[PDB]
This record gives structure tokens, C-alpha cells and sequence, in this order.
């Protein structure tokens, strides 16, 4: 039972290295003398105006160190957790990755680790002091410091060479690749790949096959991005009124994608989209809830039924079960994704807002007056719309 | 350096005329740190122990034995005892841990013991201490287990999964002993890398954190004791160094899954073997993505080992099932 | 043949603004209220427009 | 050794040894004939044994601005 035996040799290069046998240290062994390392934190960030203004947005090049100082900030709020320091201690880490940790991000290449670190330490902020940071990288990208605006400019000619080679043989390979580009640089990488959303489909179903291997980081990017565009100023309706747009449908089917395969998409922030716009009147706040329950539920309609399923249908019975299995009424299947879909419903106590939402605007909807043959349909299509809420609530909320 | 072929029963298998299926799998390869044994295992074959002295492989077949662990379960791994030179302890599927003895001078292989603690829904891991004064048997299932080997193998204590993690009934892929025999790295299947301390029967968790979004497949150690290397399902190979436990390198040659790992007894040249047939070469001292070889195999799962000793070259993957040996490889090309 | 003063690094962070969300777009939409009670005043009664 | 050689020589500077570890003592230095040699050897680099021997020589005078035998701008305004 033998160690190993090295040597120590000196070199004129200041990283350290080990070779087959030897290791190779600086030669000038009293190189740090001259600096003092300090205290907790009343320091760091007094040490960071002077040292970390000269590479500012550079810390990309050193990664290790975009960690080490992240990691501080979830174990200073983590050690002062108790009951009193916690409005000052985490807004003082709110102006600490603002200035020169957010912006250091946006100069990685290749690199989903070290920016999970970053939103470690984002997890502990609110989530509107969230926004303000992701929509300062948008628009302080351009019309200010250089050497992001070249990296900004290198993901969005990268995202888009990924669109292009998007094809249903090779999406083996190329959803870790695309995935890989999306937890590193996402606020370049989306805003090109959300505008194919609603364009083209049938890349639609291409996205969400890679949304499985983002990281948490890209989540939140992901769903401030759709509320991005929901919210654009863009004719909602088309020229007469006939048809609403072709987005807008074509939208929806990428919300209601996301929340059936990926069960680690929180987004409770588009539902509390739904609720507020449904007060004025809004056709995409209808559009999205509709596409929603038919997708993780399986509320089918019952307008087209045969006579003999009719009478199967009311039989409270296994053959209901078998009634719902010809009709294509998906309900024992995803029971477990259709009861995570209403936990977002009672989480804000939304489901006795919805109802008497979509019952209101029926009824003030027999007194707009646009067409003849529209107001003969869109009075039906909001009557099964309500009956499809309620069916989704009785099968979720049993006890 | 010349290409040598293997001499076991595969390579007559596939020289007859016979066509479905000439061997059948290979479950686990494991080395003692001597570098004259070896533990090469099958699915419904033969675990073959050898002992090949000083030629390079034509010198004598050892072993083949298919009725060693019984006729009617299977060996998931096969773990080298440090201490003892004739201890393997082979743990079978269902409800066996035993532990074997071989034999040189007779055509035959003799058992020592067959413990068991009760309860044993399915052990699939069981991996010494790299001193050789623990096991640390460890189910995907339920919980996890702690003996001893230095007076016996008495059990001491064990650890609940699910205090470890708190999200789901998660997996436990593979898990590594530390370098030291002090600590161990765990590998979940959310992405979850734990460190737990175990000095002498304690097992206690120290922290987790998220390495990336994929079942962790392997995790691999350095000889020098600077850093670890883990695996993915995604493209993802991260170096991870143990003073800081930060990142230092990224291996991102993400044109697959990940499967097999392995270092060198120097530490310089990490082996990664991918999903694509495709095997590659790094270096860990050097920057991210400096290859020295990549090598197209045929359309058969292959693995990958690495000798304790000497920088030797053991991979499969053959036309069916076998293992090619490559002989005086500093340069590789 | 210059005397150079010690440089003054900043040491100030820059403020934020009234708009809580990034947009102007995305914060018009969290500024209307939501609540069961402005749903009640258009309900009063149907028999009383009947 | 060749600091401690160096430092009682009659060439180091004795009175106006001022360092190179303030803001304002970054002009006023001492022995402004080494500041000659060095703003002269450093600026030639144009042959080829010159050239596999300016690292070592580059480290050499490195050491030479932190003990204050040499001001800083007086190198850094004569070199090309």
C-alpha cells in the first residue's frame, strides 16, 4: 500500500497545473502580499464598484466566478433567515445583480450550469422585480454597451439556424441542442423561436418536445415571453370581424401544449392573465381557456352524439366509461394533469370568478350589435364553453 | 500498437454459420485495483472471472461458468473486495447477496457465505469502499444500507430515500463512493447530485444540489482527488473540482445521451460513450473540447473500462457481443 | 510634470421606476381590478329588467 | 537574491524611492537612468533570439515597479 509521488516544479505561467508526474506552481510565491481578503459582506460590495466596473459585463469568460458569488447570496439570506432581515438584506441583492451580475449572464455562450446558479439566487426576489431585469436586457441590448450587443446578435442568427433545420427524423439531436441554447442565452433565443409559433405550426409540436430538457431558468424567460406577445399591440380581431386572427389560435395551442407534457412549467402567471382581461371583454383571454380544457382535460361536446351513446351516457355505470371511450372523452387518462390544472384555479380562488364571468358576458353579448349570422354563433359557442368549465370542476374537486 | 483480437467462446460463436444471436449482453465490468483480475459478466451467459498473468490475452482461458449465481436470477453488479484477492461480492436480483471464492488450481469456484437482511425487495447496487472497510448496499426502491467488512459483515445503519429528496418517488441511477471513503455522491433521476457523509456508520446528508434537468447516469472520480466528472441524458458532461464545488470545464459535444464514463489512472483522457455508436476521448487539464480520437461503432450496445493500473484499452462491440483489447496505445493515431 | 488626483469610483446602484412590471403593455393589464363584487352590480335583477 | 543585491547598491534609489501603490505617487518616482535601460529593452522586438527571451525579461522588470525601484509612468510613456 503505496502513495503517489509528484514534484514540484516552477513555471512563469500563474494557473496551476499537474501533469503525468509533476505539478507546475508559480514561481513568485509572494505574488499576493500586497492584497487582503476581508470580511463578510460590507466589503464585497465595496470591492465590487472598484474591481468589477473595469470587466463588467466579462464575467462571462470567467464562469466559476459568476458562481461563487451567487451562491454567497443564497447562503447570506438562507443564514439570515429568522423574522427581522429580510426586506433590507433582499433588496440589497436586488441592486447586486442588476448592475453587474444579470448583465455578465448575457455573455455565455454554451454554458446551462452557471446560469442556473444566477436564478438560485433570483428565486428569493419577487417576481414583478423579476420582469424589470429581463425587460432591462431588451432594451438596454441595443442602445447601449457593446459586447453584449455583438452576443445578443450572435443567438438570434443561432436560434434562427435552428428553426430552419427542424425536421421530425433528426429531433433527436437537435432538441439538446436546442435546448442547451435556451438555458444559456434565452432572452435572445425565444423571442425568434415564439415568432415561428405563430406562423407555422407543426414546429409547434417540434418546440414542445424540446421544452422537456430546458432548465428553471428558462421557464420563467419562457412564460414572460408569451405574455410578451398576448399582450403586443397587434389587431386582435381581422379587418370585418368574421374571424378573430390567425395567431391567436395559433397560440394557444402552444399554452395549452405546455401545460400537458412539461409538469415543471408554473404558469400561473397566464392565468392571472385570464381572469383580469375577462372584466373588459377579450377575445384571446376565451381563446386560451378553451384550447385549455379540451387539451389537459378531455371535456368533449356532446352536440354530435348518437341517440343509443346518449342514453349509455346517463347510466352511471363502467358502461359510462365505455361511453366516453367511443366518443373520445379522455377523463380516466390524464386525471392526474387535469387535477394540477385546477390547483392553479383554487390557488388563487378563481373557479367562482370564472363562472360568473363567462355567464356575464354571454348575457351582455345579446345586446352588441356587429352582425346576424355571428351573434346566432358566438352565443353558442360561449354557452358550451360554460358547460365544459363546470363539467372540468366536478371531476377534479370529487369530495 | 497493432489491432489483437479476443480470445473467448464470442469469437467462435459468430465464426459458425449461426445466425440468430451468438451471445446474448453484457450487465457489468468491474476491475480490483491489483489489474490482473476481472469480472466480466453476462445477462443469461456466464460471469467469467480471469487471471491472465503475463501474456497479453493468449496465454490461457480461465473460467466460464454460467451456473455461478444459480439457474434462475440474474447479477446486476459484481463488487471486488480491496482487501481480500479471492472475495467478489455478487449481489443477485431478487433476494441473494453471496460471496464467492475462485480457485487456481482447480477448474472450479467455491462460495463463502450467503447473507442476506430481511426485507430485500431488489439490491441492484453494491460497491466496497475504495480502502475496503465498507458496503454500501443500496436499493432504487426504498432505502439504502450500510455494513461492514473488516470483522464481518454486520449491518449498522441505513437512510430513508425519501429524507434525502422531497419531490417524487425518484430513482436512485448510480451513486459513487468518495475518494477519501468518506463521503458519498449520489445520483437521482430529477438531476439531483446529494453528498452524504458516512466516516464509520453514520449516514447523515450534507447537501443537494441541481446539477442539470436529466437522470444522472454516471459519476466518475480523479486519481488526484481535484475533481469529479458526472453524466447526463442530455449532452451535458460538467467537471466538477471538490475545494469549490463549482464547474470548471463543460464537455458540450451534445449530439446524443450519455452512458458510459470513464477516466484514467493518470487523469488526463475522460471517455465518453454516447447512444449514436459513437465514442469520444477530452482531456481534463486542457480546454473544453479537445479531442484526441472518435470512433464509429457498429450497431451493437458497447461499453467502455478502464484498467486501475496501466492506461490499457478495453472496449465491446463487435458484431453481436465481444471485447476488443488495444495494445500499446500512448499515441492512439 | 502633472499631479494626478485619486480616481472617485461610483458607488451609487441606479433606481428603479413606477412601473412595476417591465412593459407599459404588460403592467396596463395588472392595474384593473379583479373581485366577485363588480361582478354583482350587473346581475341585480332579471326580473327587473324583465 | 538580486533584490537583496540591489537594494544596497549605489545605484537604488535612497531618497526618493516612492512606490508604485498610490494614486497620486504613480509620477513621482527615483532612478530615472534605469528608466532609459528598461523603455529602451523593451521596445525592441524585431529578432529572433530577442523574441524567445521577452517573457523572462518582462517578469524580471515586474518586479522591479513593486519594490519602487523604477515610477510607473516613466515606463509606461516610453515603451511602443
Amino acid at each position: 500500500h503505496k502513495p503517489r509521488l509528484i514534484h514540484k516544479y516552477k513555471t512563469h505561467e500563474p494557473f496551476e497545473s499537474l501533469e503525468l508526474n509533476s505539478s507546475y506552481v508559480f514561481y513568485y510565491s509572494e505574488w499576493n502580499s500586497n492584497l487582503t481578503p476581508f470580511a463578510s459582506v460590507n466589503d464585497l460590495f465595496e470591492n465590487s464598484h472598484i474591481y468589477l466596473s473595469i470587466i463588467g459585463p466579462y464575467l462571462g469568460r470567467i464562469p466559476t466566478l459568476l458562481s461563487k458569488i451567487s451562491r454567497i447570496g443564497v447562503a447570506d439570506i438562507q443564514k439570515n433567515h429568522g423574522s427581522e432581515s429580510l426586506h433590507v438584506t433582499i433588496d440589497k441583492w436586488i441592486d447586486y445583480v442588476r448592475k453587474f451580475i444579470f448583465p455578465a449572464t448575457s455573455l455565455l455562450q454554451n454554458n446551462p450550469i452557471a446560469t442556473s446558479e444566477v436564478y438560485e439566487l433570483m428565486k428569493f426576489f419577487p417576481f414583478e422585480k423579476r420582469y424589470f431585469i429581463y425587460n432591462e436586457m431588451m432594451t438596454k441590448l441595443s442602445q447601449d454597451i457593446l459586447p453584449l450587443k455583438v452576443s445578443f446578435n450572435k443567438a438570434e442568427r443561432e436560434a434562427k439556424s435552428i428553426l430552419k433545420a427542424l425536421s421530425i427524423d433528426t429531433i433527436a439531436k437537435e432538441s439538446r441542442r436546442f435546448a442547451k441554447l435556451i438555458s444559456t442565452n434565452p432572452l435572445a433565443s425565444l423571442v425568434p423561436a415564439v415568432k415561428q409559433i405563430e406562423n407555422y405550426d407543426k414546429v409547434s409540436e417540434l418546440v414542445v418536445y424540446t421544452t422537456k430538457y430546458f432548465n428553471d431558468f428558462a421557464y420563467d424567460v419562457l412564460q414572460f415571453v408569451l405574455l410578451l406577445r398576448l399582450t403586443y399591440n397587434r389587431p386582435a380581431v381581422q379587418f370585418d370581424g368574421v374571424n378573430q386572427a390567425m395567431w391567436v389560435q395559433r397560440l394557444s395551442i402552444f399554452i395549452a401544449g405546455l401545460a400537458k407534457n412539461c409538469p415543471n412549467m408554473d404558469i400561473s402567471n397566464i392565468i392571472t392573465y385570464i381572469l383580469k382581461t375577462l372584466h373588459n371583454g377579450n377575445i384571446i383571454a376565451v381563446s386560451i381557456l378553451k384550447e385549455l380544457i379540451i387539451t389537459v382535460g378531455g371535456i368533449r361536446d356532446l352536440n354530435e352524439v348518437n341517440m343509443k351513446q346518449l342514453l349509455m351516457l346517463n347510466s352511471g355505470s363502467p358502461l359510462k366509461q365505455y361511453a366516453r371511450h367511443l366518443i373520445y372523452d379522455f377523463r380516466d387518462d390524464n386525471s392526474v394533469i387535469s387535477s394540477r390544472l385546477t390547483s392553479f384555479f383554487t390557488d388563487q380562488s378563481a373557479i367562482s370568478e370564472i363562472i360568473l364571468l363567462l355567464y356575464t358576458l354571454n348575457l351582455k353579448a345579446n345586446t352588441q350589435n356587429s352582425h346576424y349570422k355571428i351573434l346566432s354563433t358566438r352565443c353558442d359557442e360561449m354557452n358550451t364553453l360554460l358547460w365544459s368549465f363546470i363539467e372540468l370542476i366536478k371531476h377534479c374537486l370529487k369530495g | 500498437e497493432d489491432k489483437r483480437f479476443i480470445h473467448v467462446s464470442s469469437r467462435s460463436h459468430s465464426r459458425f454459420t449461426s445466425t440468430p444471436i451468438t451471445p446474448n449482453e453484457i450487465l457489468s465490468l468491474k476491475f480490483h485495483v491489483s489489474g490482473s483480475s476481472m469480472a466480466y459478466s453476462r445477462m443469461d451467459g456466464s460471469l467469467t472471472v480471469w487471471f491472465i498473468k503475463d501474456a497479453s490475452f493468449d496465454k490461457s482461458v480461465e473460467v466460464y461458468i454460467p451456473d455461478c449465481c444459480g439457474s434462475d436470477k440474474l447479477a446486476t453488479d459484481l463488487s471486488w473486495n480491496p482487501t481480500s484477492l479471492n472475495q467478489i461480492a455478487v449481489v443477485s436480483n431478487s433476494s441473494e447477496i453471496s460471496l464467492l471464492l475462485i480457485n487456481e488450481k482447480s477448474l472450479t469456484a467455491s462460495k463463502l457465505r450467503t447473507l442476506s437482511l430481511g426485507s430485500k425487495t431488489k439490491v441492484n447496487t453494491c460497491l466496497y469502499d475504495p480502502l475496503g472497510n465498507w458496503l454500501l448496499a443500496a436499493t432504487k426502491s426504498e432505502k439504502i444500507y450500510l455494513f461492514d467488512v473488516k470483522k464481518d459483515h454486520s449491518s449498522v445503519c441505513s437512510l430513508n430515500i425519501s429524507d434525502i429528496s422531497q419531490e417524487d418517488n425518484d430513482v436512485v441511477y448510480s451513486l459513487a463512493w468518495s475518494n477519501g471513503g468518506s463521503h458519498i455522491f449520489i445520483g437521482f433521476k430529477s438531476g439531483y447530485l446529494a453528498i452524504l457523509k458516512a466516516k464509520h456508520g453514520i449516514l447523515e446528508v450534507c447537501t443537494k444540489i441541481k446539477a442539470h434537468t436529466g437522470p444522472i447516469t454516471e459519476i466518475k472520480m480523479d486519481p488526484w482527488g481535484r475533481n469529479f466528472i458526472t453524466g447526463s441524458i442530455d449532452g451535458n458532461c460538467y467537471v466538477w473540482n471538490m475545494k469549490s464545488l463549482c464547474c470548471e470545464l463543460i464537455i458540450n459535444d451534445l449530439n446524443s445521451a450519455v452512458t458510459t464514463l470513464d477516466v484514467c489512472h493518470l487523469g488526463k483522457i475522460l471517455g465518453i460513450c454516447t447512444e449514436d455508436e459513437m465514442v469520444y476521448f477530452y482531456d481534463l487539464n486542457s480546454g473544453n473540447l479537445l479531442h484526441s480520437k472518435s470512433l464509429a461503432n457498429y450497431k451493437t450496445d458497447p461499453v467502455l473500462k478502464f484498467y486501475p493500473d496501466k492506461s490499457w484499452y478495453i472496449m465491446s462491440g463487435k458484431n453481436d457481443t465481444l471485447s476488443n483489447h488495444f495494445v500499446k496505445n500512448e499515441k492512439n493515431l | 510634470k502633472e499631479k494626478i488626483p485619486p480616481p472617485a469610483f461610483d458607488e451609487t446602484f441606479k433606481k428603479f421606476t413606477f412601473i412595476k412590471m417591465g412593459n407599459k403593455l404588460i403592467n396596463n393589464v395588472w392595474k384593473i381590478p379583479t373581485g366577485l363584487d363588480k361582478i354583482e352590480q350587473e346581475v341585480k335583477k332579471p326580473e327587473g329588467v324583465y | 537574491f538580486f533584490i537583496a543585491l540591489l537594494r544596497k547598491s549605489d545605484s537604488w534609489p535612497s531618497s526618493h524611492v516612492a512606490n508604485n501603490s498610490n494614486y497620486s505617487s504613480l509620477n513621482e518616482g527615483g532612478n530615472m537612468i534605469a528608466a532609459n535601460i528598461i523603455s529602451f529593452n523593451l521596445s525592441q522586438y524585431n529578432e529572433e533570439v530577442d523574441k524567445e527571451n521577452y517573457e523572462r525579461y518582462m517578469d524580471m522588470c515586474c518586479i522591479l515597479l513593486k519594490n519602487g525601484f523604477v515610477n510607473f509612468y516613466s515606463i509606461w510613456d516610453n515603451v511602443k
